[PDB]
């Protein structure tokens, strides 16, 4: 028992709804995200590919500004709401202060937002995990990640959803300092990564590539395959 | 408030500051600006044996319900207001009773509803008709004031047809000449004369109440 | 029979529990019917009050709303005296807003939009009647019901309240399109007349009935000639 | 189930039993239908308001227009389904008086969609048994046909289907689509047959059936309900269609 | 600050509506046969003119048939009205056809929305006097749409170009005229 | 103080005195007005405009844009009653094209294919429409400017900056010589 | 501020309440007021979420003002609202969360 309300405690001090709101999150889509030396890499599995579908109205990337993007894991209709908001405070805080927003001040607004929802009875919490990623002001690439239930952590690289342990056991060995020593390196690690928990080949692949003083930029299944065709040919060697 | 209150029906008061530093400016530069509409001739209203007899120049006579009717005289537009939203809530006061309404009712409407507005809305009004109790004439102020008098008077000729009253008017008269008495006072401060007759054997307060056409 | 008692809970299969038993409260009212015409649209129903110890102009189940709308019920009386009181407000609003008689649509839409509110917050009830109204609009009749879940339907000929399901059967084969006022007030007396239970006098059955003069409610002389006519 | 009392509690393995159900609500409804051509976009429909005491009025029963470029159909509970296209049509005038242009389907349909979810979130409330299909034009990308669940969920799809049979609907429409080379002529055919195939009626008539179709004239958008004429000759075409093809056997 | 100038007429089974120009918009329609004009600041016609539009598309969605020129009128008058102690600076002018019956309308409003139906002619704007005269005197009854044209143009004229819109029951004339 | 722009079949010539703000990557908003009010104001439009991008994918055409700030301006002049804002607004569409918006300080939006502000009217106004074209081309209409300032100037008249120009195409926002 | 009848305007109901709610403590006692009050917000705590439209049929009962209309039923519909916010702001606006 001691789990059919949000804010009752257990005997031994653990809030059970909270925990059962991070099972939705586990059973997403894998998100795998990995910070460069001058890059940014973010990769999100694709599941289901109906034939009558349109693509352009199911992707899990979003841009919150000029410098911040995120890629999400859990509940699909949970994540537009944090997402609008996150938008709307970025603009607000540049009216506040001119100089562009943070990466951390907006982790930490998005980690607020989640938690309020998880104080009352009325209201129930937010079933999605984030990872937040993006460059500063001076020029050091960021990385974040975000609970549902508001705390919020540093990595160097990360993944959620389904397949997380495996994914992060691969990358807890390969990820060295001559893994990202360039664009294609990481990119090549990123996919790597992914291909370890999806089959079908390179086909459910979707990435997005973040440089210095540019703009998001989403790969192509032309580049993916041939970066793939590149990662056989090497392996094959 | 805030953006994240709900909207709220009624007067909108967000025009003001600005349309108080136009009309200033423009005064001191010379320009002109559209006015509104108002009336201002002359209406009267006599009590004879066993009705109400009223007669307003050239209608101006509105219709409150098939026992009262009204005259105004001022800004055209508040006195179309204050005369529909009062016969809509009478009617809705005689669908919920069943029988026809009372003049007194009438009055304590109007009455209320322009003290509320702090006399910002100018319409002057006189109100007469016949009860079961029976005729009865009043006299309402912009700003909320009644009196209940045998006749008045309001327009531009009032002082004419006020003599013209106190030298002619004696109680208990019939239609005819009642309605003569109204014509030549109506007449004495000046187009033609719209008179208005409500009598008492023309009403039955015993059957139950429909609504009119 | 653990959805059964909370309003706002959906059922394994889909279903909302509490709107069918108000249906069935409104199923166990006294009969009434309407029968829409060429030129007219007749409303019948059967009354509570069969005592002699009832003042006959106290309390009226025919109820008019505007000059050329009028309602009938089945159900709890209680309930329906408040939405009577709301259409009435309603229909006084858009005259003053639109100066113009408001349409038997609009008023019905309205209705029905203040009716669902009550299905779907907690700590409330949901009406237990339902409403058959008729107008008069450009020229030619009309006739609508409304759910206690806030439904409405347009029908040719209806009935509704206790043993309904015979009535709905004895109209669809006593029904015709091209039919007068005195022959739809006949076949709806002689509808109420099937599951009556008793002898049907002038003192225990109201109608009323809208043409292009208006809603009006028939004098107790009126249904007495019509009952000895049939 | 200890787990599904209302839309606020989540399961041990993580699921919103309350919300399910309401999506479980939808299949107890009629069947609709939602067509992508090269030149104009197709909704169709099944009557179940059939009885001979009813009387025809309005345009449509389940069909209904937005703005001058879009338009809806429901399935589900009627009485939710008239606040929502109240809210639809208030939206898209909000928009218009803001920017003086018409407001993008995509935009509407996530409008809608943010009400929609905000009802499974809050305690107390019960959420929308409503699905919806949208279709209409703008300058962004053309003609667009979207779908809409209970939960707050939305996608863009070439043809799908709502309500009942609503799988065999969708695997006739997978099987015999054929993408890019579509127009308004086959795409009508299309839905006539599966509409015939997925109706548990042995003839098909025209008195059960509502048709609507939207397209682009001189830079004008012109949406129209096809009339029981137009179905009958449809209807025909398609029965002699196939007693041709099973004739050539 | 000139303000405007607004002029309707009324002849057999069509009308006109004028406006003056010089060498921002005063007149919008409002339906098939349907036009509203407007005289006085630009802001407040530029925000009664897209209030409007709000509610008439609102109506027209819920009702499913097209406004008639009497609504039309007191859905103005009621949005004039509101606003009531701080009012726009706006004095509408209504003129079109019935769309079932085909029969001639024109009307006028005042700062607050006191109506007034005339059944030759209705003139708005600073000039009213001015131009009352020449309307009383160059107006007869029943006039073809050419006749109409040429009045209206001239009773526009004898008090800077001017614009003339004819409504037909199956054609819409619209010319611009100067002096 | 003052401000000029003329509009030519595929470009957009504007010319500041040294005020111009981006907001686009197409879209500039030139304003004038007492400091400490020109440039929050400014500031909250891009903010917006800015978030409307991000939301949705694509960029205000500027026509919406126009509007937007239309009704801000009418929404800000209601509260801040010694508030005094002029602007002008150009932009660029894939659809449309070229745009030119001219905008007064009581909040009244009128599109014209040129306009001017500051304390030089009037003749210049009368100067371009005379010498104006529909197809006037990048050179001519940089010589009427010139011309325009060198009217201008004889009139007891100082220009303190050179009047740096911009154009605006297909392409995008171009800075030219301080001419 | 703007006008004198804007105050007086924007806060009537309250001061309605509060004349009868006095007249009637001093004419009866205590319990009068208190039931009163107490119902107001019983019938007052069950409506539609705030950026949806409620009809306050109880509310209304129980003040008496089903059988009058005034200009706040025929000016400014606020059903047909010209603004809006989003819905999670505004429902966190009325818990005070904000």
């Amino acid at each position: 028992s001691y789990d059919r309300a949000i804010t009752v405690f257990s005997p031994d001090g653990h809030l059970f709804q909270v925990e059962y709101a991070q099972e939705a999150v586990k059973k997403g889509s894998t998100a795998v995200g990995v910070r460069g030396r001058d890059i940014v890499v973010l990769g999100v599995e694709k599941k289901s590919v109906a034939k009558l579908q349109d693509e352009r109205t199911v992707r899990k990337i979003c841009a919150l500004d000029d410098n911040v993007c995120m890629a999400f894991a859990g509940l699909t209709a949970d994540a537009r709401i944090v997402i609008n908001r996150a938008r709307v405070e970025c603009q607000s805080h540049r009216l506040t202060v001119e100089d562009p927003v943070t990466v951390e001040y907006i982790t930490r607004y998005i980690a607020s937002l989640k938690q309020r929802y998880t104080q009352s009875n009325g209201r129930r919490p937010f079933g999605i995990s984030a990872l937040i990623v993006g460059f500063d002001f001076d020029g050091t690439p960021r990385l974040y990640q975000t609970d549902p239930s508001g705390t919020y952590h540093a990595w160097k690289a990360n993944a959620i959803g389904r397949g997380a342990k495996s994914v992060r056991e691969f990358l807890e060995k390969n990820y060295t300092d001559e893994a990202i020593e360039t664009d294609d390196l990481t990119i090549k690690l990123v996919i790597k990564a992914l291909l370890e928990v999806v089959q079908s080949g390179g086909k459910n692949i979707e990435l997005a590539v973040m440089r210095r003083d540019q703009s998001l930029k989403i790969l192509n299944p032309e580049e993916i395959e041939k970066y793939v065709a590149e990662i056989e040919k090497e392996k094959e060697e | 408030v805030s953006v994240y209150a709900p909207p709220v029906g009624g007067f909108s008061f967000d025009n003001c500051r600005r349309n108080a530093v136009l009309e200033a400016d423009f005064a001191k530069r010379g320009y002109k600006l559209p006015k509104v509409r108002k009336t201002g001739t002359t209406i009267a209203g006599v009590v004879y044996k066993d009705g109400i007899v009223l007669g307003a120049d050239t209608s101006k006579i509105h219709f409150i319900s098939p026992n009262i009717y009204c005259c105004g005289a001022g800004t055209a537009a508040d006195t179309d207001m204050t005369t529909q939203l009062i016969s809509s809530n009478l009617e809705l006061h005689s669908l919920s009773t069943g029988r026809l309404p009372r003049v007194v009712t009438a009055n304590r409407m109007l009455k209320q509803m322009l003290f509320r507005y702090q006399g910002y809305i100018g319409a002057a009004l006189v109100l007469g008709g016949v009860d079961v109790t029976g005729p009865h004439l009043y006299s309402i102020y912009p700003h909320g004031s009644t009196d209940k008098l045998p006749y008045v008077t309001m327009g531009s000729g009032s002082l004419a047809a006020m003599a013209v009253f106190e030298d002619k008017f004696r109680p208990d008269m019939e239609e005819e000449e009642a309605k003569n008495l109204v014509s030549e006072a109506i007449a004495a401060g000046i187009s033609n004369i719209d008179l208005c007759v409500i009598s008492k054997n023309k009403l039955d307060f015993l059957r139950p109440y429909t609504v009119p056409n | 029979r653990g959805y059964s008692f909370s309003l706002t809970t959906f059922s394994p299969s889909g279903k909302l529990v509490q709107i069918e038993y108000a249906l069935a409260a409104v199923a166990g009212g006294a009969p009434s019917v309407g029968i829409k015409a060429a030129n007219g649209v007749v409303l019948a129903t059967e009354k509570k009050q069969k005592s002699i110890l009832y003042d006959e102009r106290s309390v009226h189940k025919v109820e008019p709303i505007t000059k050329h709308i009028g309602l009938v019920y089945s159900g709890m009386g209680p309930d329906y005296r408040v939405l009577v009181h709301r259409a009435r407000k309603l229909a006084q609003q858009y005259y003053l807003v639109y100066q113009e008689p408001i349409p038997t649509a609009q008023l019905v839409q309205r209705v029905a939009s203040v009716m669902q509110e009550y299905t779907q917050s907690g700590g409330v009830r949901p009406f237990g009647v339902s409403l058959l109204i008729c107008g008069w609009n450009e020229g030619r009749p009309y006739l609508f019901q409304s759910d206690p879940s806030g439904a409405y339907f347009a029908w040719k000929a209806t009935a509704m309240g206790k043993n309904y399901v015979n009535g709905k059967t004895f109209l669809e084969k006593r029904y015709n399109e091209d039919l007068e006022l005195e022959d739809a007030i006949h076949t709806a007396i002689l509808t109420l007349k099937e599951s009556f239970e008793g002898q049907m006098t002038e003192d225990n059955i109201e109608v009323g009935i809208c043409n292009e003069a208006g809603f009006r409610r028939l004098t107790p002389t009126e249904v007495k000639d019509y009952l000895a006519a049939i | 189930r200890r787990y599904d009392s209302r839309t606020t509690i989540f399961s041990p393995e993580g699921r919103l039993y309350q919300v399910e159900y309401a999506m479980e609500a939808i299949g107890h409804a009629g069947t609709c239908l939602g067509i992508l051509a090269n030149d104009g976009v197709l909704l169709a429909a099944e009557r179940r308001n059939i009885h001979k005491l009813l009387d025809e009025v309005f345009f449509s029963e389940k069909i209904y227009k937005l703005n001058e470029d879009m338009a809806c159909s429901v399935a589900g509970i009627t009485s939710d389904a008239n606040v929502l296209t109240n809210e639809l049509r208030l939206i898209a005038q909000r928009y218009l008086l803001q920017y003086q242009e018409p407001i993008p389907c995509e935009q509407l349909v996530t409008a809608l969609c943010d009400i929609k979810q905000a009802y499974t979130q809050f305690g107390g409330k019960r959420p929308f048994g409503v699905s919806l299909l949208y279709i209409g034009w703008d300058k962004h990308y053309g003609f667009q046909l979207y779908q809409s669940d209970p939960s707050g969920n939305y996608g863009g799809w070439k043809a799908t289907c709502i309500g009942n049979n609503s799988a065999a609907a969708v695997s006739m429409l997978k099987q015999d689509y054929k993408e890019g080379e579509m127009t308004l002529k086959s795409a009508l055919a299309l839905a006539i047959k599966v509409l015939n195939k997925t109706m548990d009626v042995s003839k098909l008539s025209a008195e059960k059936v509502e048709i609507a179709t939207l397209t682009r004239e001189n830079g004008k958008t012109v949406i129209r309900v096809l009339k029981q004429k137009e179905v009958e000759q449809l209807i025909k075409k398609h029965e002699e269609e196939e007693a041709k093809a099973e004739r050539e056997k | 600050y000139n303000g405007g100038a607004v002029m309707a007429m009324k002849g057999k089974n069509c009308v006109a509506i004028a406006a003056d120009r010089r060498f921002f918009q005063k007149i919008f329609p409002m339906g098939d046969r349907l036009y509203i004009g407007l005289a006085g600041l630009a802001t407040d016609v530029q925000t009664v003119a897209q209030r409007l539009k709000f509610r008439l598309n609102l109506y027209e969605l819920k009702e499913g048939r097209q406004i008639k020129p009497y609504t039309l009128m007191s859905m103005v008058a009621n949005l004039l009205y509101e606003k009531r102690f701080g009012p726009y600076y706006t004095e509408p002018v209504i003129a079109g056809l019935d769309p079932k019956t085909f029969k001639p309308f024109i009307c006028s409003l005042d700062l607050i929305g006191c109506p007034m139906v005339t059944d030759d002619f209705v003139v708005s704007g600073t000039c009213a006097e001015q131009m009352y005269g020449m309307c009383e005197s160059l107006w007869e009854p029943n006039m073809d749409p050419d006749h109409l044209f040429e009045t209206i143009s001239q009773a526009m004229l004898n008090a800077m170009g001017v614009i003339v819109h004819i409504i037909e029951k199956d054609k819409i004339t619209t010319r611009t005229l100067k002096a | 103080e003052y401000l000029i722009g003329i509009q030519g079949p595929d470009y957009v010539l504007v010319a500041s005195d040294r005020k111009m703000f981006k907001m686009s990557e197409k879209i500039l908003l030139l304003c004038v007005g007492e400091a400490g009010d020109t440039v929050q104001f400014a500031e909250y439009i891009q903010k917006n405009v800015q978030l409307y991008k991000m939301r949705n994918g694509y960029e205000l055409s500027p026509t919406a844009a126009a509007n937007f700030t239309r009704r801000n301006l009418a929404d800000c002049l209601r509260s801040r009653t010694p508030y005094h804002v002029n602007l002008l607004l150009a932009g660029y569409d894939e659809h449309e094209g070229p745009a030119l918006y001219y905008m007064d300080y009581l909040a009244a939006l009128a599109k014209a294919p040129f306009a001017a502000h500051g304390y030089g009217a009037f003749l210049t106004l009368s100067i371009l429409d005379r010498y104006y074209t529909p197809t006037i081309s990048r050179e001519r209409a940089v010589e009427l400017l010139r011309k325009c300032l060198e009217e201008l100037q004889k009139r007891f008249i100082l220009n303190l900056p050179t009047f740096s120009v911009r154009i605006i195409d297909k392409n995008g926002i171009h800075d030219l010589d301080n001419i | 501020p703007s006008h004198p009848l804007e105050l007086s305007e924007k806060n009537f109901q309250l001061n309605q309440d509060k004349m009868n709610f006095s007249t009637l403590r001093n004419i009866q006692g205590l319990f009068a007021p208190l039931k009163l009050q107490m119902e107001f917000k019983a019938v007052q705590q069950v409506q539609r979420l705030p950026f949806l439209s409620s009809s306050n049929l109880s509310l209304d009962v129980l003040r008496g003002n089903d059988e009058t209309i005034g200009f706040e039923d025929i000016l400014n519909d606020p059903s047909q609202s010209e603004v809006m916010g989003e819905p999670h702001l505004m429902v966190e606006y009325k818990l005070g969360l904000l």
